[PDB]
């Protein structure tokens, strides 16, 4: 009679309503919202951004690693601790 | 030389962005997009909706905003992980939660404030015998919309209890500027 | 001079096997950690009833075959820090891989 | 009761405290923690004999001191240096709290000496809490310099070339 | 601000295209920077697009 | 601003009668809350509640003289009007 066990109707309305809940006019509102914080957000900052994308690996953080890592790694002389670095 | 009657009260340039044309300031949630006040107000008169969005985010940023600091350095990696590193759909649904937990917040604090007001005709019967026994409604939205300091709030209540004096109102208090410590933040 | 320098956080305090064995045969330490890939370096936790209270030492040694009956001879517990946690974390990792 | 300006007590002129006197709000403060910092301290070594909490008593009471005369005017450049230099030195006081500890109050056990966040720290805290809730801003020209992020769109082509050659870049094309 | 928060947003990635005329009457001397060309520089710059 | 103080007066008239209990009719613009027989503490909720409805921050320093529905719907379509600025 019941063949209502096993509801696999009911663990896939879980996916239905995830995505029921997306494509409506609140969460393109939201969305607006996001694109409105992420554009006051990137006029605020537009330091830091250059300081993460330029200027913190490239020189700062790696050419400390290179040389440290070359100091440890290259025996006690002076040809391989200072002229050849 | 030259006093103009009143001091001189030097304007320094603000430091924080003022508040945007769809808040409250009451702690409750803002509309989703339109802030519902702009259908009992003419069309092509509402173009400041719009003109809040630009000098909020674009041409009017105070300076000091812009400081680039230690501190907004490692916050621009919260922001950073926040918007593009967290995807919209969870920040969807924290977002729907944070307006819920705000509103439940809002309810909070309103009925807070009517106690308050209760507490305040207390405080006005105790100090001038029995005559005072109303509150101000003036107060009543002070403390709603969050513009009395602890210490104003602590002095009226002392007003209150001894000498009456309900329609006697501290002074609002001044926006908090944003806290700067040269390179740290 | 614990009167007069300033407290500045708390590092380890590089002893010599004669100081450990000292406070060891005085009963002061109560467990040792052996660490160093050459196993030649001690991290030695004193008890509350050495002069001075709990501090971690750190001592350094010559192979010598006698440490185990003073530490066991007297008090001393030996340890090593990767318990059957950091094992399991270890194999979740290699599982993860 | 009784500092920054005058003082009236249940009777007229109620809200006093709020007036604007001259003064930053948190100068009495800061004068009493100097005071009762410099006290503890003074105190604390005679009793016991360690001498960091006289040097570490008297040595902080006396800058605070000095950032709350530095604050009688909170309208000036001395006035935003003192306020400054008074949350300096509580935040000091804190992370030395919090991370190092007290000598003084160090034990015999590991889980006794514990630096811990006690009475002192607590007011360290709540006095920078009160700079910041109150009043900081000013000085606020002092951060690290210009990014050439900050001036690619910048509309000043010398500003974006003199940010091009402090930064090291310079003979890099502007093509603006 | 449409554009911009739509362009922000991702949205106007997948949405419909439009025609937009712009009127910036015949007053400028010579070609000293069209103002027409200078708002939609400035609102592709600022839109990074 | 150009607010329209009609639909001001019947949203305020609206929120009035069904905070009370009243219907639209009972709330009329020259009617005192006092005829109303709202309270203190009833007035300063009706006053949250057009706070809520609109939006919009209510004037504090006049707040105390809000006694008939055409003062609060004059001071809600000043605040309205001076919102957009
Ligand atoms: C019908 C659908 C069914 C579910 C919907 C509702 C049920 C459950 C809702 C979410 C769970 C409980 C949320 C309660 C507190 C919010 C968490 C938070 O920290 O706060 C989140 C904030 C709030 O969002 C943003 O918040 C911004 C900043 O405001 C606030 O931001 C912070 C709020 O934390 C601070 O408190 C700050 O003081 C305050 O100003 C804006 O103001 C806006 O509100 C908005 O843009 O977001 C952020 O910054 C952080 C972004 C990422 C965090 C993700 C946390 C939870 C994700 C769940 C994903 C699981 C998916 C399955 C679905 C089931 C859900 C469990
Ligand atoms: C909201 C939160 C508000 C703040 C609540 C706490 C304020 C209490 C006042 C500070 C205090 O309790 O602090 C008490 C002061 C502490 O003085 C400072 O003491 C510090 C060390 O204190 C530590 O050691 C002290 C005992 O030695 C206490 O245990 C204290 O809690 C703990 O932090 C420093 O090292 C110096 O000795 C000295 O500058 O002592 C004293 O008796 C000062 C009194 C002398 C009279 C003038
Ligand atoms: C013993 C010595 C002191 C030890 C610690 C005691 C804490 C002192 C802090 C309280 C000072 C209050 C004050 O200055 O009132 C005087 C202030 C001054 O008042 C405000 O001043 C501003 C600056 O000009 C503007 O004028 C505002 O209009 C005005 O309201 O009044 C207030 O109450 C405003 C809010 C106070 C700020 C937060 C209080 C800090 C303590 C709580 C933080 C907890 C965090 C713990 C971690
Ligand atoms: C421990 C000792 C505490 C001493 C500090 C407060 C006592 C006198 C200072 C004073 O008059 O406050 C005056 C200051 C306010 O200070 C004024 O504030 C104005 C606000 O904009 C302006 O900034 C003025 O420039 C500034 O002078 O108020 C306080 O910080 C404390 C007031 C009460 C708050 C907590 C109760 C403390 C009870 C103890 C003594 C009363
Ligand atoms: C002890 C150290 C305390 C550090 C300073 C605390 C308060 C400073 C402040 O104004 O917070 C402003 C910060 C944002 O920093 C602000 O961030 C701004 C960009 S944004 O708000 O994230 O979009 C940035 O423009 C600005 O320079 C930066 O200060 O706002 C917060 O959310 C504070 C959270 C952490 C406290």
């Amino acid at each position: 009679r019941a063949l209502l066990l096993l509801p696999f109707s009911a663990v896939g309305g879980a996916v239905a309503a995830w995505q029921g809940l997306f494509n409506s006019q609140r969460y393109e509102n939201f969305l607006m919202s996001e694109g409105e914080r992420i554009w006051a957000w990137r006029n605020r900052s537009e330091n830091e951004r250059w300081f993460w994308e330029v200027f913190a690996w490239d020189r700062l953080i790696f050419p400390i690693l290179v040389i440290v890592a070359w100091e440890y790694l290259v025996p006690n002389h002076l040809v391989w601790a200072v002229l050849a670095p | 030389f030259i006093s103009p009657m009143t001091p001189y009260v030097p304007e320094e340039e603000p430091t924080r962005t003022p508040p945007s044309i769809k808040d409250t300031g009451t702690l409750r949630p803002a509309s989703e997009w339109y802030p519902q006040w702009m259908q009992y107000r003419r069309r092509e008169d509402n173009y400041v909706f719009w003109q809040d969005k630009f000098m909020r985010c674009s041409t009017d940023i105070p300076w000091a905003e812009k400081r680039w600091t230690l501190f907004s350095t490692v916050w621009y990696l919260v922001q950073q992980l926040r918007f593009v590193g967290t995807p919209p759909a969870l920040r969807y649904v924290a977002f729907l939660g944070w307006r819920a937990l705000m509103f439940q917040v809002y309810a909070a604090h309103k009925a807070l404030v009517l106690w308050q007001c209760k507490l305040d005709a207390g405080l006005a019967r105790i100090g001038s015998g029995g005559a005072t026994a109303t509150f101000s409604k003036t107060m009543a939205l002070r403390r709603l919309h969050w513009r009395n300091s602890p210490l104003a709030e602590a002095l009226y209540a002392l007003n209150l209890y001894k000498t009456g004096r309900v329609h006697l109102l501290p002074p609002v208090a001044k926006p908090i500027p944003r806290p700067t410590f040269f390179w740290l933040f | 001079s614990v009167k007069t320098a300033w407290r500045t956080q708390e590092v380890l305090r590089e002893l010599s096997y004669t100081q450990l064995w000292a406070l060891v045969g005085e009963g002061h330490v109560a467990r040792v950690r052996f660490y160093g890939p050459e196993k030649n370096k001690v991290m030695a936790t004193t008890r509350a009833s050495a002069p001075g209270g709990e501090r971690l030492c750190k001592v350094v040694l010559p192979p010598d075959p006698e440490l185990l009956d003073h530490l066991v001879s007297n008090g001393v517990v030996v340890d090593t820090g990767v318990t059957e946690d950091d094992r399991l974390r270890a194999s979740l990792l290699v599982q993860m891989l | 009761g009784g500092g920054g300006g005058g003082g009236w007590w249940r009777e007229d002129d109620p809200y006093w405290p709020l007036r604007d006197w001259g003064d930053h709000p948190m100068r009495w403060w800061t004068l009493a923690f100097a005071a009762i910092m410099a006290a503890g301290g003074l105190a604390t070594s005679v009793a016991t004999g360690y001498v960091e909490p006289v040097q570490a008593g008297l040595g902080a009471g006396s800058l605070l001191a000095l950032a709350g005369a530095a604050m009688s005017d909170a309208r000036c450049v001395p006035g935003a240096l003192g306020v400054k230099l008074a949350w300096a030195v509580c935040a000091l006081i804190v992370l030395k709290e919090v991370s190092v500890g007290w000598q003084h109050k160090r034990k015999r056990r590991l889980a006794a000496s514990a630096p811990r966040l006690e009475l002192t720290g607590l007011a360290a805290a709540a006095l920078c809490a009160g700079y910041m809730l109150t009043d900081m801003s000013g000085l606020g020209e002092v951060a690290l310099p210009p990014n050439p992020g900050a001036v690619f769109k910048s509309p000043d082509v010398a500003y974006r070339a003199s940010v091009w050659q402090k930064w090291g870049y310079g003979q890099v094309q502007m093509r603006v | 601000g449409s554009l911009v928060c739509q362009i922000y947003s991702g949205l106007f990635n997948k949405q419909i295209s439009k025609n937009i005329l712009l009127v910036n009457p015949k007053t400028t001397s010579n070609n000293l920077v069209d103002y027409n060309v200078l708002l939609i520089q400035a609102l592709a710059g600022e839109t990074e697009m | 601003a150009a607010v329209d103080k009609a639909k001001v007066l019947e949203d305020v008239r609206s929120i009035i009668s069904t905070q009370l209990g009243t219907e639209l009719e009972k709330v009329a613009p020259e009617a005192k809350f006092v005829d109303l027989g709202a309270d203190s503490l009833d007035t300063v909720e009706i006053m949250m509640a057009l706070e809520e409805k609109f939006e919009i921050a209510l004037e504090e320093e006049g707040a105390e003289k809000i006694a008939t529905v055409q003062d609060a719907a004059d001071m809600i379509a000043a605040q309205i009007a001076a919102k957009g600025n």
